[PDB]
């Protein structure tokens, strides 16, 4: 929201599946995948930028399933 | 040698003795007419004089949200809230 | 210490070892895919052969518990095979038991129990192999369940297990979002186009092995050369 | 592999029991006083969150056999455990004899067993101390204190609690045999509890007590329900202000 | 410290009756209304100018005064004789009892002696500071503008350096002597 | 035996729908012992549904109030404290609709001293979301973006509450 | 000669006050606790007065021994 | 060594250890009510790729006995089994006492197969039972080591603290009818992250009729107006 949804984020962007990574991504990566959304082929932003910000930079940490 | 000289140790203070510390440490703080700082430092279990000191400083600080002069008993009560958030958590109680 | 060397709880209130063991699943270099559909439940994996004096006849990783139920396993071979082996005996001693044939979810819960008192206890350690269980089941439909390692069994629709796995099931997770229900043409295609679009080989018929089973049609039809080379062709049109 | 330590040390000293048995006085609550015509249990309700409904009747009081009743003061885990061992022995032996087991010898088989854990096998020790109370033909009301070492004590006036040492000191003081009487005996031990526990006016939730009678040749073990223990709590406090304002 | 409030209400009752004429209906009932009540007759001889001499209340009204004022100076001799309290003791709040008293009910003049009397007794704090404030109030209750600059100049000097947060619950009314005088510019 | 209720659903929906108000007073006054009959928390969201259907249309703004306060005071009485609360919470929304000036802050500010000492969240976000409005209305732009910020700092409990986020942003 | 100046002299950053950079309710780590923070700049924000009185003792120090989080 | 062990001097680490690991995530909140009890727990699936029909948190073990649970769910699946099997045997010895709520007690006490034979590792999951056969309403919590608690109302989740915390101020009381389910619900939602709907809430209801599990249109039923 700071950058203005994510100037002018696209509606099927939703954060819902890359925010519940149980990841870690410290407030500094979700700033800079925030930013990742630099990718000025289009003046608006899609889930593939997002999905590519989580990409780049990231340890794959997952299996709660046997935890619960 | 160096030690066989004593070996004094230090009993947790009793709710008589929390009583007391806590006269020394709200002495120079300014509260209102009414306490009954024994049944205070007896809500404590156990603890010790760092608690009395952080009962203390609660009340003050408590007090300082509504800004007055007078540390009210339900303020007190609130800074004896501070000996909680340690309890035993989860009800292990297996002694 | 000691904490991630056996089967104990961890100080900070895990268990490391069960951890361990579904990161070995992903070791071996496989991938798996599960889709439910409308009617059918359909499963496929990669065929990956190192070299052709072995025998693709003998390479697979899916096979028949029973008349009605197929799995697929993913991860170590020698405990894939004895985590199968367990499974066929505890069909087999259901149906002895029981008249009636032993449904997917309830053959799951006993591999499940096997695996969980595997990570039980001290002795043994668990298989590093997760196997993914489908079955028509009667008043059910198609049914699709998976077993890990530690003994959570569960999944649907559509799951997916191996190395790639997370973005197999991202991808079934778009394609589930999108509310059409497949046939069984559609359940297929879906499934291959996952694994060719995590794995991009156009998967040539002859490196994956699908199973599958309808409703109409029972059983665990491992579809031969001729059956995966026209859904390929069917769905590269 | 590991191994267990049920060893000694250099100088010869089982550290671990030692341990155990320290431990023991940490946490929990108990004291027994014998008295003539009447025998009592005192515990120390360490928990009473307000969302407990206190339906199991009694958690560290338990009847242990007709003629007897014992209060743990250990882990809750092995006190189950050695609660049920105990309730067995006891009514094996009614089964073998056909007659009320004395509470030497079922005290004798408990400490036992205890010694047993702690002598062979790479098993722990059962980290639980408990009281006894109970009557019996021979030697009539008797009290004995085991310890998870398994050397047990036939005590009249005792304590396993935390502040066991300040119980035990208080009793000493105002104990006095053969004068003792049920009456005098709920006030001392309602008095050292009220020593005990820090909490001026203990409440009666927090504390519970069960007192072994000898009724027409029939032992009686009644629990001490909340009206009783709070109207022993208002004489107690009626003595208290008596005394404080004669001076 | 609401006492002297009310009283500053009758003040200016006292004020609409009196200097302006044109409200000579409706002030005679406020003023009537407030003067029955709070205990008129001390603080009636400012009142006799406008109304009549004594309204019709006096026997009754005396003698609540009396009374009142008997009771407290009963309770203040009791203190005072029989226990030796000294400083910081309980005498300093009966001597405050006993200024309520002679202000609440009584004139001016005894709650000023009351005042000064323990002002000049006790120099704590807390005590120095009420009563700065009781006598800055009564000072703007009476309209003596050199009782307001007086404890206005020993508020602003020294009584406001000792102790904080309470010039913030004493500024509205120190400033008052700029209010009700023409400095109300800057 | 909840098909009673269900004829009373039943009537409100076409005494909303046709724009009586008389007639779903009077079934509101009525229908008190069915209330004080079944689950507190059904029989409460029920009373909330039929008072904001009947707030709806009929603007009798000098019988609205009055109602509703009624219906706060028999609330208090049958010891529905929820229930009263969120009535409280709703004088408070029809206070800032008529653009009441400051009997709506002080119901609002002791709706937060009742809550806080709770832990509800929808009311206190609501709560908080009126107060900023009223000092909005009244044009108390700092301690409406503080009652703003404590709003937010509520509102982060409520994960996907799509009416009540568009009313924050 | 003293020279008045004494942060540039070293560098070490400098006055970063009268410049609104993240005002404070915009951060979007709400409050981990951030009361503690709101008790620290409680000295900042006057209340040294009010540490008196009513005879508190604020804070002098706070260390946060939090990772980049 | 090959039991319930690793108890250090006045210490039981692991089992402190098996105590930080059941704190688990699912809160699985239970509320003791005068006309029963409620066990109410989260199903918050990974993806929409599981399926809820499929694996249940909630397990009535016998007639009028019902079971939930915290984290781990494989430990739990072993332990109900067993509790099935416990409850099972005794009333097959004591034939036809429709055994419930005197056997809620009972099989609370049996929980001892639970914990103190730990089995190498300790079980890490603790459960809360409900039972009404007694005319009585039982609410009890059996923990990786200890023993029955007989709770009013408590939360075991990642919350649980907090969720305590609301239980009490939202005065579990004793007068509250069988619809406390409302406050449970309302207490999961204080541990709940998302718009629970019928198949992320699974609730199961034990009433002196006996013990349900509430399927989801009775759960989204009382969802709605919340
Ligand atoms: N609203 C926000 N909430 C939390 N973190 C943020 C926000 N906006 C930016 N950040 C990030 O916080 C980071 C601060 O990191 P840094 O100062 O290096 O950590 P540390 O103080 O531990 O050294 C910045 O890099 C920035 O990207």
């Amino acid at each position: 929201s700071k950058m203005n949804l994510s100037e002018e984020v696209d509606l099927e962007d939703y954060v819902a599946r890359p925010d519940k990574i149980s990841g870690a991504d410290i407030n500094s990566i979700c700033q800079e995948s925030g930013m990742l959304a630099v990718r000025e082929n289009r003046y608006i932003v899609l889930a593939k930028d997002f999905e590519k910000a989580y990409k780049t930079v990231i340890k794959k940490d997952e299996q709660e399933h046997e935890f619960y | 040698p160096g030690r066989i000289d004593r070996k004094i140790e230090f009993p947790p203070p009793n709710e008589e003795a929390r009583l007391d510390i806590l006269k020394i440490h709200s002495r120079k703080m300014n509260l209102t007419r009414g306490i009954n700082l024994r049944k205070i430092a007896e809500l404590m279990p156990g603890a010790s004089g760092a608690e009395v000191k952080g009962v203390c400083t609660e009340a003050g600080m408590y007090a300082l949200r509504e800004r007055r002069v007078h540390v009210t008993q339900e303020d007190f009560e609130m800074a004896v809230a501070k000996v909680m958030q340690k309890d035993s958590e989860k009800n292990m109680s297996i002694k | 210490g000691f904490d991630r060397h056996i089967t104990i709880f961890s100080p900070e209130g895990r268990l490391y070892q069960v951890e361990y063991a579904f990161k070995a699943i992903n070791q071996g270099g496989l991938t798996s895919v599960a889709v439910r559909g409308k009617d059918c439940a359909v499963i496929v994996t990669q065929k990956k052969v190192p070299d052709k004096l072995l025998d693709s006849s003998t390479v697979t990783h899916l096979f028949k518990i029973t008349e009605n139920i197929g799995c697929v396993m993913t991860g170590m071979t020698a405990d894939s095979r004895s985590q199968v082996q367990r499974a066929r005996y505890e069909a087999a001693n259901w149906k002895y038991k029981y008249g009636y044939e032993i449904p997917v979810d309830m053959l799951c819960k006993r591999i499940a129990d096997i695996s969980q008192v595997y990570t039980q206890n001290a002795e043994m350690r668990p298989l590093g192999c997760c196997m993914i269980l489908i079955g028509i089941d009667e008043e059910q439909g198609p049914q699709v369940y998976k077993c890990d390692p530690a003994g959570y069994y569960c999944g649907f629709k559509a799951t997916a297990a191996g190395v790639k796995q997370t973005e197999s099931t991202s991808f079934l997770e778009k394609k589930v979002k999108k509310k059409f229900d497949w046939t069984f043409e559609q359940t297929v295609e879906t499934a291959i186009t996952c694994l060719s679009t995590v794995l991009s080989i156009d998967f040539k018929p002859s490196e994956i092995e699908v199973g599958v089973v309808t409703v109409e049609n029972p059983k665990f039809r491992i579809l031969t050369e001729a059956e995966i080379d026209a859904h390929l062709v069917a769905l590269a049109e | 592999y590991d191994s267990r330590t049920t060893i000694f040390s250099p100088e010869g000293r089982l550290y671990q029991v030692e341990y155990a048995m320290e431990a023991i006085g940490h946490a929990g609550t108990c004291l027994g006083i014998l008295a003539n015509d009447g025998v009592l249990l005192a515990a120390e309700r360490r928990n009473i969150h307000k969302l407990l409904d206190e339906v199991f009747f009694s958690e560290k009081i338990y009847k242990l056999n007709e003629d007897m009743a014992c209060s743990v003061a250990g882990i809750t885990s092995d006190a189950n455990v050695l609660t049920n061992e105990l309730r067995l022995i006891a009514q094996r032996y009614l089964l073998q004899y056909q007659e009320p087991i004395p509470c030497e010898q079922l005290v004798t088989a408990l400490c036992d067993i205890k010694q047993a854990y702690t002598q062979f096998g790479g098993k722990r020790p059962f980290g639980v101390s408990l009281l006894y109370i109970g009557w019996d033909k021979h030697y009539g009301f008797q009290l004995y204190q085991s310890d998870p070492s398994g050397n047990y004590g036939g005590w009249k006036a005792t304590c396993i609690g935390n502040n066991s040492a300040a119980a035990v000191s208080m009793l000493k003081q105002d104990y006095k045999e053969g004068e003792m009487t049920l009456k005098s005996a709920l006030a001392l031990a309602i008095k050292v509890l009220n020593k005990t526990m820090d909490v001026s006016k203990l409440s009666a939730e927090k504390v519970e007590i069960a007192t072994l009678t000898r009724e027409n040749g029939k032992t009686v073990i009644r629990v001490l329900k909340q009206k009783e223990v709070e109207q022993l709590i208002k004489k107690h406090e009626e003595e208290e202000a008596k005394a404080e304002r004669e001076k | 410290g609401l006492p002297k409030n009310p009283d500053l209400r009758i003040a200016q009752l006292r004020f609409l009756l009196s200097l302006p004429e044109h409200r000579g209906d409706a002030a005679v009932r406020d003023e009537l209304m407030a003067a029955v009540r709070d205990n008129n007759m001390a603080p009636y001889y400012e009142a006799l100018c406008k109304s009549l001499d004594w309204q019709i209340d006096v026997d009754l009204l005396n003698k609540m005064k009396k009374a009142n004022e008997d009771e407290l100076k009963r309770l203040d001799e009791e203190l005072e004789d029989a226990e030796k309290n000294l400083g910081e003791s309980e005498i300093r709040d009966a001597m405050m009892a006993k200024a309520e008293y002679l202000c609440r009910i009584g004139d001016k003049e005894g709650a000023l002696t009351a005042f000064r009397k323990t002002y000049d007794k006790t120099v704590a704090l807390g005590h120095r500071l009420d009563i700065v404030f009781y006598l800055l109030r009564i000072g703007l209750f009476y309209m003596d503008n050199d009782l307001i600059t007086r404890n206005t100049e020993k508020a602003k000097s020294l009584i406001e350096e000792g102790g904080d947060w309470d010039r913030r619950n004493r500024l509205k009314v120190y400033q008052g002597l700029y209010c009700v005088a023409i400095r109300d510019f800057k | 035996v909840q098909v009673k209720e269900q004829s009373i659903l039943e009537l409100g929906s076409l005494l909303a729908k046709t724009g009586q108000a008389a007639e779903l007073g009077g079934l509101l006054k009525y229908v008190r012992p069915f209330l004080n009959s079944i689950s507190k928390a059904k029989a409460a969201r029920l009373v909330r549904s039929l008072l904001d259907l009947f707030l709806d249309m009929e603007a009798a703004t000098g019988q609205e109030v009055e109602l509703c306060l009624e219906c706060i005071e028999w609330a208090k009485s049958e010891k529905r404290t929820f229930l009263r609360q969120a009535l409280e919470a709703r004088l408070v929304s029809l206070y800032f609709d008529t653009k009441r000036y400051q009997e709506a802050l002080h119901l609002g500010s002791q709706l937060l001293r009742e809550l806080k000492k709770m832990d509800d969240k929808a009311l206190l976000v609501e709560v908080q979301l009126l107060e900023s409005k009223t000092y909005h209305a009244l044009s108390n732009l700092p301690k409406a973006r503080a009652a703003l910020t404590s709003a937010r700092t509520t509102a982060n409990a409520i994960y996907c509450p799509p009416k009540l986020q568009a009313t924050l942003d | 000669d003293v020279l008045p100046p004494e942060a540039d002299s070293s560098i070490m950053m400098l006055t970063s006050d009268q410049k609104p950079d993240v005002m404070y309710a915009d951060i979007g780590g709400m409050d981990i606790q951030k009361q503690e923070v709101r008790e620290a700049v409680e000295l900042p924000l006057t209340h040294f007065e009010l540490y008196k009185q009513i005879g508190i003792d604020p804070p002098r120090g706070v260390l946060m021994y939090g990772p980049p989080g | 060594f090959s039991l319930t062990t690793f108890s250090p001097s006045g210490k039981l680490v692991q089992i402190e250890y098996a105590l930080a690991a059941v704190a688990g995530g699912a809160p699985s909140v239970g509320i003791k009510a005068a006309n029963g009890v409620v066990l109410a727990t989260e199903k918050k699936q990974k993806s929409i790729l599981y399926d809820e029909r499929s694996v249940h948190k909630v397990e009535p073990i016998t007639k009028h006995i019902g079971l939930v649970y915290s984290g781990m769910g494989p430990d739990y699946r072993v332990l109900v089994h067993r509790a099935r099997k416990l409850a099972q045997q005794y009333y097959l010895v004591y034939q036809e006492p429709i055994p419930t709520a005197q056997l809620v007690q009972r099989v609370a006490s049996v929980m001892q197969e639970y914990t103190q034979s730990g089995g190498v590792r300790p079980f890490g999951v603790s459960l809360l039972i409900c039972g009404w056969n007694e005319g009585r309403p039982y609410l009890f919590q059996s923990d990786p080591s200890g023993a029955y608690f007989a709770w009013k109302a408590t939360a075991m989740g990642k919350n649980y603290v907090n969720g305590k915390t609301f239980l009490e101020k939202r005065y579990n009381e004793d007068l509250e009818l069988e619809d406390a389910i409302h406050t449970a619900i309302l207490t999961l939602k204080e541990s709940f992250e998302g718009q629970m709907t019928e198949d992320n809430i699974e609730v199961g209801i034990c009433n002196e009729a006996g013990f349900r599990r509430l399927t989801p249109t009775e759960v989204k039923d009382y969802l709605a107006a919340i």
